């Protein structure tokens, strides 16, 4: 029924950690294909927020590249395994994880012991191998952020060793724009084909990207910053109108009388011409007005000599 | 970077700039003596790194290569202070240290005294000395890709054979800034043939040759078609309308350089 | 400053002298005021702009700017190299 | 391409004569006296 | 204050761009053609 | 302890028809509306505020909306001040009130 | 009565005079509505992103709001009202002013009390309420009327909670006239008040001498079929996007409420989907409604504020194109993503409550990050974390 | 320092997110730029052939 | 600790068709200033409304000569001034303005008679010197498209002279990036920088911009209403000659190559 329509053209489950997803958007005009390509482009390879292990803590070893006896890989093995599990959560904020297990066999993250807030993508993913029946507790954190994680010493705490987890999920974005061939307002056809690591499908990582984007570009619709009265101490209110509520029972009950510059020109009772042509020169408050002059005020358009007359006596009375 | 200033590491700017952190911090009070910045400094506390920052602010150093080549194998930049464990140096003075970026480690030096501070600023400044003393040619010439996106821009029109494939047997626009958005608005290539109506004197650089064709109309006006521009003259009156036949790469290039002088003189504005 | 320079040297008969006249007014100035040229604002760059000021032209002291987007007292600006 | 990542950032002073006639030439009298001093 | 510089229309090249920084030198003064030198650097870095 | 308690029309009539001691503050809320349960948390505090020596009763217009409209409830969030002595007449705040304005609605002019 | 002829003055665009009260946070009503959703995507983010049990949707705000929320879609808007000369009223007043509303057209009362009006407690029978004292914006008059204002605005409107009072209908129907004698287009947003819903029969009474003197109505879709009598057959809450809960009513049904003065009528089910009625065209955009909501923005009313300002922008600035299908699908369309940034502005300005494991007017709202952010789950007996060697309970493994 | 096998040496002066990275057609950044004027000046045409004989063989699975 | 909130830190307006704006975006995540600063310049650039003359009809003049007697410009300098002329509008489709004048004196935009929608930012502008008293009367096509739109149709040909403008309101655009560290808070802070021929304040265009950019990525929101054995070959199953012949000629080699395609199917069926 819309006009401009988008659809999933070919969605594709390559392996359990590769999703494969091609949109197309059409008809767009031209140069918002463009527009749209290379800000999906961005806000999916960089934009997209992934959970991973950040840290891995064992209990008997003495550094991450020894050999645990038991164990057909070495620790540090171990942690570019843990580092290569993909793990999906709609949270943020860190999280515990266990591996509390004991062998012979196979170590998968099937086995490790996850939080409610997030669920293992690929159950089948290999960590460790066990060849006697040895007792291994590994303590994970769970963390969702973006871009990867820092390739610095965060190793203070209780031999936590840290894990370079990456947290973008897309794998790879394209973006493709072909004519539409309209010939009446040159219309274009927009594809876009996802590569997702199986943590969201590659459908649900447009629409992130697109909600991602919504909130980068939605500041600017935002008030400007300053133009409510505030405490200078919040800076975040919910009801703009109340901290200047709290100034005015504050003004009053000192009995100090409101400043110039909250004093708008609308309730000096101005003739409307006078009303319009100060508003049309940018004038809203009364401090504003006084600051200009004489000569500031004859040079506006619909502005005459006797008029600046007339205006000042009426501050006067006021 | 700019051509008179480096980038310093913090790890080497703080070993040049020893003394003088020290100094600020006593300065300002945040360290009682000598031996309370030196522990702080080994701290590395976030007000060292910020007296750091205002310490290097107006104090240059000398860049030497080790391998010295000329006159310019030691010269002094202002340094900022740079993220990473490396010296950024400017690509054109990395010409005059004919620093090659297959390695290469140059010594810095602190001038201390403030005379050495002085001449240092005022002598070996690289806004001071373009010309080789050799002939007094320039130094800081652009050269490798700088001089490649230049030849780009100013590699205009295909003309001839080159450009239509028939015998024969383009846009106007009112000023430059109209050419550029255009450009940006992909309506032209850089490349592609314009025309622009051209409110200066003449002034273009082209052979001097009679006009290929002069269309003289009955009325009085004339239009004298050269190689590379069109002017519409009058009989009647004195109009003297031109137009070039240039590329937006050509205006992009004569645009840079006026945009370049009128900036530099609004910033050093003595009228005021 | 870079263009105040050359201005000065304009005026001047020979660069040596200038930058030893200049070299020797900075010294004066921090003589007498030691706690004053350590930070942003410089002894030598205290001179250039004095001297620009007496020729009638109108600089900011020492050259000196701040930096009026700074966030926070801990947050110093990091050069995108 | 295949490419490989060399060893002197992981394996790793003193003005020469030469520095000196540079000094002298811009006449950095001053400096070039810091630099024996 | 417009600039009376020449609008070059055919090319420029190592040997043409050589030639105008000496006049511009000798024109303008070093302090303003190091600046021009920064603007002509970052123009070739762009357009290459 | 003392907070909003949730009070259904007949629960409302007999604290009117009946004695009063300390002024009775109606919250006409709906589970619905945003405003209100803003409204709610300045109430929350401002039961805290006043403890005993004032009482805070919610009714909701989802199923009270044959009360509401013969109290003539206009909209949403909307307060009404009932003063412990009958003789004085009532106060009804339509909007999201700061909470200074009901301070010294009840402590003086009702 | 009248003055110079000041029209040179006027400055595009059309200046719009928004009638009514200036209430601060004020919803008339709310009823039961469908929303246009992906019911997939809230499955999978039913953690993370706060979904209300039942969707019930506000018609919209204040007359104030919109005048709010049409200045800061670039309108020039002006708000004709009434605020009293105390602490509230002054706060309104700056409000409106640093929103860039005009506010020449406010009269301030210093008798009136802002928002306040006293109410008498009948306790005989069955317990009322008279007003014994009219709100500051509920005592405009008559003669308070800026008429220097309607001359300039080229659209009048108003709302339905200007007539529940009846100094304020007369008031409110003398400034129309004057609006229509003017040539002012009159926009007549309905808003169904609370007490409105129920006895459909007063309620057409109450709003008949003024319905035909709109020349564009905007209604929701409850509200057309509040007026029609239509009963909603549709089911509510149900996770699927059926066509039956979005349904296009055809011309005839809308016929009952046309009148020779009406032009474009307008039916509104949020941003999800907006119908419009004309005497030849007729037609509907649909939207998307899937924004951030909180339960301090769950009542919509920022969408409806968004929805009509966006429809008188689109309107006045072409005002000899409102019979045209074209526009109208533009116009109509450019309405829906006003209410659809207006309510995802609200929600990043209001947050969320604070969850259930330092203010004056005491308000806690925390940002959608602190939402969205999970328990560590670090207890000491918890499964997720490491125990002693005692009660370690190793799992076996294949 | 970084360097190929044809005496291609090179330093490291810019890490780039991938997102501005330039990228092929098929929407993958490419991992490291070079300077095309190396190879004029240097006579090594050897990079050039092991380049695209490079994609070639990873495309088609082969050394 | 702080809100991603937005300033205006610069506006001059040094000009009456040359509007100056810079405008502040803080705090921002690493790699997010880039990318916003990236998709506004792109919208402020192309994606903003532009109203500006497109066609010119010169109505009584059948001369169709370069030069008309009366007025010192040429046809075609004319057409030059009229593409210079800056208007802000909000007109759906196209409309028709018109330039009837007196004799001798100049003819300026002050003199264009409007469409209601739209408006004259600089009335000084200088379209045509008036020397003979002949009244003159222009035909102008007044439309408002985006910068990076094109249109094909011309009114063909019919006397109407096309004017190539260009629908740039926003004459120039620039964003910079400013990186603050506290050792471990790597905030990002966005400059925009704005520059408009008047017809909008850079105030305006930013608004403008950021809702164009979300009008494109809301459609990605949008939801639809419901209604209620390469190893085996041909030449080992047993085939008739004429049909084995006609599949190799078709390159149907295996059996996946023949139902790629579409008493064969009998014999085939069974093995
Ligand atoms: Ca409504």
């Amino acid at each position: 029924t819309r006009t401009l329509q988008w659809k999933c053209v070919e969605s594709r489950r390559d392996s359990k950690r590769l999703y494969y997803g091609r949109f197309i958007l059409s008809p767009l005009m031209k140069g918002q294909a463009d527009t749209i390509g290379i800000a999906m482009r961005r806000a999916l390879l960089g934009e997209i927020e992934g959970t991973c292990i950040t840290r891995a803590k064992f209990e008997n070893i003495p550094h991450d590249y020894s050999n645990i006896v038991g164990i057909q890989e070495s620790v540090h093995e171990i942690l570019m395994n843990l580092n290569e599990i993909v793990l999906k959560s709609n949270l943020y904020g860190t999280r515990n994880a266990l591996i509390c297990v004991q062998g012979p066999g196979y170590i998968t993250a099937r086995d490790i012991i996850l939080p409610p807030s997030v669920e293992i993508v690929d159950n089948t993913q290999h960590i460790a191998t066990l060849t006697e029946p040895i007792n291994l507790c590994i303590g994970l954190k769970i963390e969702r952020n973006r871009g990867y994680s820092l390739k610095m010493s965060n190793n203070f705490e209780d031999r936590s060793y840290p894990i370079d987890a990456v947290f973008m999920p897309v794998q790879n974005a394209n973006h493709s724009i072909h004519s539409y061939g309209n010939g009446n307002e040159k219309q274009e056809i927009l594809f876009i084909e996802i590569w997702t690591n199986g943590s969201l499908t590659p459908k649900e990582a447009l629409h992130e990207a697109s909600r991602n984007l919504i909130n980068l570009f939605i500041p600017f619709l935002h008030v400007e910053e300053e133009t409510f009265y505030l405490e200078n101490n919040q800076h975040q209110v919910t009801l703009p109108l109340f901290p200047f509520h709290n100034k005015l029972v504050n003004l009053r009950q000192k009995k100090k009388e409101l400043a110039f510059q909250y004093i708008f020109i609308d309730q000096l009772e101005l003739p409307p011409r006078i009303y319009n042509c100060l508003k049309k020169s940018n004038i809203h408050t009364l401090l504003d007005l006084l600051n200009n002059s004489q000569e500031d005020l004859i040079k506006m358009e619909h502005f005459h000599i006797e008029d600046v007359k007339k205006l000042l006596d009426i501050l006067e009375k006021k | 970077l700019s051509l008179h200033r480096c980038g310093l590491p913090r790890e080497i700017a703080i070993e040049l700039f020893q003394t003088f952190v020290i100094r600020g911090l006593i300065r300002q009070h945040l360290a009682s003596n000598i031996g309370v910045a030196k522990s702080q400094i080994r701290e590395k506390k976030p007000i060292v790194w910020e007296i750091l920052q205002e310490v290097m602010q107006g104090h240059p150093v000398l860049l030497n290569r080790a391998p010295t080549l000329h006159r310019l194998g030691i010269q002094s930049f202002q340094p900022i202070l740079v993220e990473g464990r490396t010296i950024c140096l400017h690509p054109l003075v990395c010409k005059g240290f004919n620093a090659d970026f297959d390695g290469d480690q140059m010594a810095v030096h602190v001038p201390l005294s403030l005379e050495a501070q002085a001449e240092a600023r005022l002598l070996m400044f690289s806004h001071m000395n373009l010309l080789s003393p050799a002939i007094g040619d320039p130094i800081s010439v652009p050269t490798q890709d700088m001089l490649i996106g230049l030849y780009v821009l100013t590699s205009g029109t295909r003309r001839g054979i080159c450009a239509n494939r028939y015998n024969p047997c383009e846009p106007f626009f009112c000023n430059s800034y109209d050419a550029i958005g255009a450009y940006r608005q992909k309506r032209i290539n850089l490349d592609s043939p314009l025309w622009l109506r051209w409110q200066l004197d003449q002034r273009v650089i082209a052979s001097k040759e009679v006009p290929i064709e002069v269309h003289y109309e009955s009325f009085g006006n004339y239009h004298e078609i050269y190689a590379h521009y069109l002017i519409v003259r009058s009989v009647k009156k004195e109009t003297l309308y031109i137009y070039i036949r240039t590329t937006v790469g050509h205006i992009s290039f004569y645009r840079e350089i006026e945009e370049a002088i009128q900036g530099f003189s609004q910033a050093c504005s003595y009228d005021t | 400053m870079t263009m105040d320079i050359e201005r000065l040297l304009l005026s001047e008969d020979n660069r040596f002298e200038f930058v030893n006249s200049v070299a020797a007014e900075a010294t004066e100035y921090v003589e007498k005021n030691r706690d004053e040229y350590g930070g942003t604002k410089k002894a030598i760059f205290h001179v250039l702009s004095n001297r620009v000021n007496d020729l009638g032209f109108d600089r900011p002291e020492a050259y000196a700017e701040s930096d009026p987007y700074k966030p926070g007292p801990g947050y110093l600006k990091e050069y995108y190299t | 391409p295949y490419i490989l990542k060399l060893i002197h950032q992981v394996d790793d002073q003193r003005v020469g004569e030469m520095e000196v006639w540079a000094l002298e030439g811009f006449g950095v009298a001053h400096i070039l006296q810091e630099m024996l001093t | 204050e417009r600039a009376n510089l020449v609008f070059h229309n055919k090319v420029i090249d190592g040997t043409a761009i050589k030639r105008l920084i000496s006049r511009l030198i000798d024109h303008f003064g070093m302090a303003y053609t190091s600046h021009i030198l920064d603007q002509v650097k970052t123009l070739g870095f762009q357009q290459a | 302890d003392y907070l909003v308690r949730k009070l259904s029309a007949q629960e409302l009539q007999d604290l009117v028809k009946g004695e009063r001691k300390v002024p009775l503050i109606v919250d006409f809320y709906a589970t619905w509306c945003g405003p209100c349960i803003l409204m709610a948390q300045e109430l929350e505090m401002l039961a805290v505020e006043y403890e005993s020596n004032a009482m805070i009763v919610k009714v909701d217009t989802d199923d009270e909306y044959e009360f509401a409209r013969d109290m003539q409830v206009r909209g949403l969030p909307t307060l009404f001040f009932i003063s412990p002595d009958p003789s004085k007449d009532a106060i009804r705040t339509e909007g999201l009130i700061p909470l200074q304005m009901m301070r010294d609605i009840i402590d003086n002019d009702m | 009565h009248e003055s110079e002829d000041i029209s040179h003055t006027y400055g595009w665009p059309p200046l719009v005079c928004c009638f009514g009260s200036a209430q601060h946070a004020f919803v008339p009503s709310g009823r039961p509505a469908n929303r246009l959703l992906d019911y997939e995507r809230q499955e999978r983010m039913k953690d993370a992103v706060w979904a209300p049990e039942k969707y019930i949707r506000a018609p919209g705000g204040c007359a104030g709001g919109v005048a709010i929320a049409l200045a800061s879609l670039g309108g020039k808007a002006a708000f004709m009202g009434k605020l009293g000369d105390d602490d509230f009223g002054q706060a309104m007043l700056y409000y409106l002013n640093v929103c860039q509303v005009q506010t020449r057209s406010v009269k301030i009362d210093s008798k009136r009390v802002t928002a306040c009006s006293t109410m008498k407690i009948s306790k005989r029978g069955r317990l009322k309420s008279t007003c014994v004292k009219p709100c500051a914006e509920d005592s405009l008059s008559k003669s308070e009327i800026n008429v220097d204002v309607l001359k300039e605005a080229k659209m009048f409107y108003f709302t339905t909670h200007s007539l529940l009072d009846k100094k304020m209908m007369s008031t409110t129907l003398q400034a129309i006239k004057i609006s229509k004698q003017l040539g002012n287009v009159i926009f007549y947003d309905l808003n169904l008040p609370l007490p409105l819903w129920q006895s459909l029969e007063e309620t057409k009474s109450l709003i008949q001498e003024v319905w035909d003197l709109a020349d564009v109505i905007e209604v929701t879709k409850q509200e057309l079929e509040f007026l029609c009598g239509i009963e909603p057959t549709e089911e509510f809450d149900t996770k699927n996007n059926d066509s039956s809960k979005f349904v296009h009513y055809e011309p005839e049904t809308v016929e009952p409420l046309w009148h020779e003065n009406l032009k474009i009528l307008f039916v509104t089910n949020g941003t999800s989907k907006i119908h419009y009625y004309t005497k030849e065209h007729n037609g509907a955009v649909l939207g998307m409604e899937d924004v951030p909501i909180t339960p301090f923005t769950r009542d919509m009313s920022a969408s409806g504020d968004g929805i009509v300002a966006g429809l008188i922008r689109m309107l006045t600035v072409q005002p000899d194109l409102m019979n045209d299908k074209g526009y109208l699908e533009r116009t109509a369309r450019y309405a829906i993503e006003c209410g659809v940034v207006d309510q995802w502005l609200l929600a990043q300005t209001r947050g969320y409550p604070p969850k259930d494991d330092s203010d004056p007017n005491g308000i806690r709202s925390i940002t959608e990050r602190e939402y969205r952010t999970s328990k560590p789950y670090d207890e000491p007996d918890g499964p997720y974390v490491m125990k002693p060697v005692e009660e370690r309970e190793y799992r076996k493994l294949e | 320092k970084v360097a190929g096998r044809h005496g291609n040496k090179g330093i490291i002066s810019k890490i780039l997110p991938r997102q501005d990275m330039p990228y092929l057609q098929d929407g993958r950044p490419v991992d490291m730029v070079f300077n095309p004027l190396g190879v004029p000046s240097r006579m090594n045409v050897g990079q050039i052939f092991e380049c695209s004989l490079g994609l070639a063989g990873s495309l088609l699975d082969r050394h």
